[PDB]
RNA sequence: CGAACGCCGGGUUAAGGCGCCCGAUGCCGACGCUCAUCAGACCCCAGAAAAGGUGUUGGUUGAUAUAGACAGCAGGACGGU
RNA sequence: GUUCAUAGCGACGUCGCUUUUUGAUCCUUCGAUGUCGGCUCUUCCUAUCAUUGUGAAGCAGAAUUCGCCAAGCGUUGGAUU
RNA sequence: GCGAAGCUACCAUCUGUGGGAUUAUGACUGAACGCCUCUAAGUCAGAAUCCCGCCCAGGCGGAACGAUACGGCAGCGCCGCGGAGCCUCGGUUGGCCUCGGAUAGCCGGUCCGGGGUCCGGUGCGGAGUGCCCUUCGUCCUGGGAAACGGGGCGCGGCCGGAAAGGCGGCCGCCCCCUCGCCCGUCACGCACCGCACGUUCGUGGGGAACCUGGCGCUAAACCAUUCGUAGACGACCUGCUUC
């Protein structure tokens, strides 16, 4: 109903260094730098504070709907700072029936090749985005890590592997089997 | 004289009747950049509907039919020939006065290039409505030049650059002119009546 | 309504406008693009129809009850002597399609080719290319002429280089080149122009572009037959023997209301030559020709790796309606689009 | 970002109709849309203005929300708005241009004369600055 | 729906309308609601309801919230039995 | 419907659509619009029978059934009239 | 009764081909609504669908190139001319260019295009403005600014522009100018006697006649006939050297 402005508060840490030339936020820390494209929603963000760094979100007018974004906007930030200082970690445990799945990286990270899926004798190979890496979890029964900075990216990483392996004109109540996402963490574990 | 149109961000129909009627009056406008040509409303609306205009044909002699251009040049060219009097001889040679290319061409890399600022999306729409490029709907729809347009548009843009770089360097040259004097005599004048 | 037993429709709407080309050795409309990896080298060239033969071949096909067997197919022959290059041809990638940017020809042009530019050679003074063979000779007009080259690389983005057919080794009675362009899928644009200039005028063999069992297509024009009626045209059904004003025609034309007969409905259009490309024929050799008389003449052709007999290319008694191969033929799988002595690419 | 609020004490500059041209204190906001102006200085009586209709400043003034005239007067006089404005460069460029809009045809000729002689000063000293440059410069 | 007619010049209007066809909004017009991957768009008039929407935007009749509730996070659920 | 109102059905009630049945009407045709069925051939509709990709079950697999984007391609061979 | 060539049979044989945006759907990130969410912005997977390839036909659409009329006068291109009468008319200074942003972009600027810095802002390093500009001609006539000259029958070189370029830029020489401007003394020029289409593009465009100089060009179609890879008739593919 055009209400005045809506602010959000987010406080950064000494870790990393910030950045807006614009609406594009760049945020560059330890595990790398990061920036992404915020260009798109008319909302001011302004930064301000010698060396205790906050940055304010800000929308003047707006809807019910134009005032959802500016805490969409906060949260989206929240997350590179998790994952520029941080890092984003997923494991995901490999659910198998008696067919086994046997699963190889085939170079460097990129390439996830699943062989011998309930028999499938298609190969069934999934690329992974850009700024991600993969790797089997040692000392572990058939669980994957996956492990980047930005939380699209390595989510949508883990998705291309979830959804290839689907059992198709088959009960989907028996037949649960596939890689699936255990748990969303960090690489530097529960800091 | 010559109406040297751009294409940058302007709307298909806002842009539209502006030109049919100073096309009606002799007035030859020549509409370049035709690819960034924004529709307002959505993505896929408008190949939705331009599709839905590829299905109207006729039955018993598709030749004889409703000649479905591509190219984004042509679709703009068609619009306006719903805005004329097309089948008298007051439109028919009121659409031989419009010239439209997608793209520049050489006799029009240079002349300055007049901007509507009534049929701009900055102007004509609020800002959280969706758009989409004429361009962009056209490659999409059969038109495959978007690739040798960008070709073609990379390389005079790399050539303006080096061009405006250079004239702003002889814009230089003549306040260091203004900055050397013996002409305040003559700006006693000028500054009195509009410095 | 509703024909009450559904059908799949008579004839391609695909290959509707059934019309006599406008040409008969059959254009190119679409060559393979060209790519940056890969050496220099020829896409096309032409042919004349010779006859067919039988092959019996040792059959490698491993899953199929075909395999270590013998297998008689049917096999066309098609000779293709050497061509020589004359010209190089530039085009642009424009918002239009491939500009034309300019020709460049050799200098020493065969007289098939001159032939091949007028009507009536025998009417004519040979006046053709005379001042342009002055071009290469005059020293000051040699800058323009390789201002062209330096133009040539430097706008031109696809070069497609301009070679015929030799019709003085041929049985053919008509005694005139046919002239073609053939794209060059080379790499830069200059070893593509090099290549090119360094080769004018060479009789460029058929055996240094194509290579056997190359599965190849083939464009050519068909057979002509004229102007022939429906049920032989469109292959629809006659109707019985109790019709009255005839047998081979179509019962119904359109219904009412669409007051117009419709393009797709069978009609007598012209039965053959128009213009085919049919696709994934299999080149299974490429044999030379009558080499010189240090073996005195040697035929030893067919002579494949099982015979080692002295045979001829041609059959005894010689292909119907061609004449007689001497030169290099390109052996091909199947039924090939076009009469006999039809140029085919 | 956003350097300029429209405030309570802001004094405006007035583009289109009947108060145009002149300057007006925003008192407060009515309703989003219009707003409560007042210019004891400018004589404009107290009324209320849409915002689209007004424009934006620099100045601002400090007063109480909601005063009266001669509150808003002593902020007024202690600033010198009238003073201040009058040298800043778009106040500069409104009156250059009431000069262009009054010109009469003897000042067209006075200036015509000063447009063509000024410019040729510069038109042969730019070649004489350009010849030491390439001169000079293609060693 | 205006409106009832000899031949015409000027003025003004009715019903209607003023992005472009096409005479007129080339007004710095007004306060808003609505986004459709089937929008919507003017008397007779030329395609549709019962039902439903945590799509919004209002409005009424209610209950709990500064003896801090609805949510989340944290915790407990023992005793004759 | 073992239990289970709604995976699949649904009484009593009620709101619509459709112009391939028919009925009702008589507006057009009586100085004629040649009015059954088959055969031959074309295009279109979707309210989808099979196919491509999916969703749901009282879907273990097997066979099925219930809906979805959907007309691109298919929907035969005969005895009787 | 067998039967060549020729036409033919699913009655012989061969060939029948991949990409892009996506629907339905499934999610990823994430508010609305502290938690939750496929959606509100952001993104991802996705098909006999749709669109283009590939394939057939090629427009009152366009390129590139070839050669271009002897014989006797003739005829033909350009290059520079003055003369000449006829038409189809429309115009009355030109503008030789940053990209792009909008909850923003502009300018000047040591250091390593960027960082830093500085001014500008309802844009004045402005397309509401900027430039050739109102200059009627010329003489007398003095002062500024001026030393580059400034036009051109000039000629010569060079590169710069191919997306529809023939448009532009530089010097060297080549005859003259220092009035190629501004302020100011000076006096004439038709001063056609109140009045209409005046002023330019423009030595426009097209056409056929003609003197005049300077250079070059000396053909090709169609029919006829022959072929018959083609044919209803046309159309087309072909032969036709004096060996
Ligand atoms: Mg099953
Ligand atoms: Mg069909
Ligand atoms: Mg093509
Ligand atoms: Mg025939
Ligand atoms: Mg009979
Ligand atoms: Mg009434
Ligand atoms: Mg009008
Ligand atoms: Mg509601
Ligand atoms: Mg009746
Ligand atoms: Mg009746
Ligand atoms: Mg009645
Ligand atoms: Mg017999
Ligand atoms: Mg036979
Ligand atoms: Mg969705
Ligand atoms: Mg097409």
């Amino acid at each position: 109903m055009k209400t005045i402005l809506s602010n959000q508060t987010v406080d950064i840490p000494e870790n990393v260094d910030i950045t807006l030339k614009g609406r594009t936020v760049i945020v560059k820390g330890p595990r790398g730098t990061l920036r992404r494209d915020f260009n798109h929603i008319n909302v001011e963000l302004s930064l301000l504070g010698k060396k205790k760094k906050r940055l304010r979100v800000d929308k003047w007018w707006g809807n019910r709907k134009e005032l959802a974004t500016v805490r969409t906007i906060c949260s989206h930030v929240q997350n590179m700072i998790k994952g520029v200082t941080l890092g984003f970690r997923y494991k995901m445990r490999s659910v198998y029936a008696h067919f086994p799945i046997n699963v190889v990286i085939q170079e460097n990270g990129s390439l996830v090749e699943i062989r011998n899926f309930l028999g499938e004798k298609y190969i069934r190979r999934v690329r992974m985005r850009p700024g991600v890496a993969c790797s089997v979890s040692q000392a572990q029964k058939d669980e994957l890590i996956l492990e980047g900075n930005d939380i699209e990216l390595v989510s949508n990483s883990a998705a291309l592997i979830q959804q290839a392996t689907t059992v198709k004109n088959k009960d989907i109540r028996k037949f649960l089997d596939g890689i699936y996402v255990s748990e969303k963490g960090t690489v530097q574990q529960a800091d | 004289q010559v109406l040297v149109l751009d294409g940058r961000g302007h709307l298909l129909g806002r842009l539209a009747a502006i030109v049919a009627k100073q096309v009606l009056l002799g007035r030859k406008v020549v509409v370049v950049r035709c690819e960034g040509i924004n529709i307002s409303g959505n993505f896929y609306r408008n190949k939705l509907k331009y599709l839905a205009f590829l299905r109207k044909r006729m039955n018993t002699n598709p030749s004889r039919g409703p000649y479905h251009f591509r190219a984004p040049s042509r679709i703009f060219w068609r619009t306006v020939r719903g805005m004329l009097p097309h089948k008298t001889k007051r439109g028919q040679a009121a659409l031989d006065r419009l010239k439209v290319f997608d793209g520049i061409p050489p006799p029009y890399d240079k002349k300055k290039r007049m901007v509507v600022p009534a049929a701009l999306k900055v102007v004509r729409l609020k800002p959280t409505r969706k758009f989409a490029y004429l361009g962009r709907l056209a490659h999409e729809v059969g038109w495959k030049y978007q690739a040798v347009t960008a070709t073609l548009e990379e390389k005079r843009k790399e050539k303006a650059k080096i061009h405006y770089r250079k004239k702003k360097q002889l814009m230089r040259l003549r306040k260091q002119a203004e900055k050397n004097v013996e002409k305040k005599i003559d700006k006693y004048t000028e500054v009195l009546k509009t410095h | 309504s509703h024909r009450k037993f559904s059908a799949p429709r008579h004839g391609s709407l695909g290959f509707l406008p059934r019309k006599r080309s406008s040409r008969h050795r059959g254009k190119v409309k679409s060559f393979p693009k060209d790519d940056p990896s890969k050496p220099v080298h020829l896409t096309a060239f032409l042919g004349y129809k010779a006859g067919m033969t039988h092959i019996v071949r040792e059959v490698d096909r491993p899953g199929s009850k075909v395999n270590k067997k013998e297998v008689v197919e049917a096999v066309t022959i098609v000779e293709t002597p050497p061509m020589v290059v004359v010209g190089i041809v530039g085009y642009v990638e424009t918002p239009r399609g491939l500009r034309t940017f300019k020709t460049v020809f050799a200098e020493h042009i065969s007289d098939e080719c001159k032939r091949r530019f007028y009507k009536n050679w025998h009417k004519s003074k040979k006046k053709a290319f005379t001042k342009y063979c002055k071009k290469w000779q005059d020293e000051d007009g040699k800058k323009q002429l390789e201002k062209d080259f330096s133009s040539m690389k430097k706008y031109c983005q696809v070069i497609r280089v301009i070679a015929h057919t030799q019709m003085r080794l041929l049985p053919l009675r008509q005694k005139k080149a046919h002239l073609m362009e053939i794209q060059v899928n080379g790499g830069t644009v200059a070893e593509k122009l090099d290549w090119a200039r360094e080769r004018l005028e060479q009789q460029v063999p058929v055996n240094q572009v194509f290579g056997q069992d190359e599965m190849i297509d083939v464009i050519g024009v068909t057979k002509g037959k004229g102007y022939k009626g429906v049920t032989s045209r469109w292959h629809t059904k006659k109707l019985p023997r109790k019709t009255h004003r005839g047998l081979r025609k179509v019962a119904c034309i359109g219904a009412w209301h669409p007051a117009r007969v419709a393009f797709s409905v069978a009609r007598a259009g012209q039965k053959g030559y128009h213009h085919r490309t049919e696709i994934n024929k299999k080149i299974y050799k490429i044999g030379q020709g009558y080499l010189i008389k240090d073996g005195k003449l040697i035929k030893n052709n067919a002579s494949t790796d099982y015979d080692l007999s002295d045979k001829s290319i041609n059959p005894l008694g010689g292909f119907v309606h061609y004449g007689e191969v001497t030169n290099d033929f390109v052996m091909l799988k199947g039924c090939v689009v076009g009469t006999k002595k039809r140029v085919l690419t | 970002v956003f350097r300029r609020f429209v405030e309570v004490g802001r004094v405006a500059y007035v583009s289109f109709g009947p108060h145009a041209g002149k300057l007006v204190a925003i008192v407060d906001v009515i309703d989003q849309n219009r707003a409560l102006v007042d210019g004891p200085c400018t004589q404009v009586r107290r009324q209320a203005m849409p915002f689209k209709c007004m424009q934006l400043t620099d100045f601002i003034l400090k007063f109480p929300h909601s005063a009266h005239q001669k509150y808003v007067r002593q902020a007024w006089q202690k600033a010198d708005i009238n003073t201040k404005w009058a040298a800043t460069r778009w106040a500069k460029k409104i009156e250059a241009r009431e000069r262009k809009a009054k010109m009469t045809d003897f000042d067209r000729f006075k200036v015509m004369k000063a447009k063509k002689m000024r410019n040729r000063i510069i038109k042969n000293e730019v070649k004489k600055l350009q010849k030491a440059a390439l001169l000079k410069a293609s060693p």
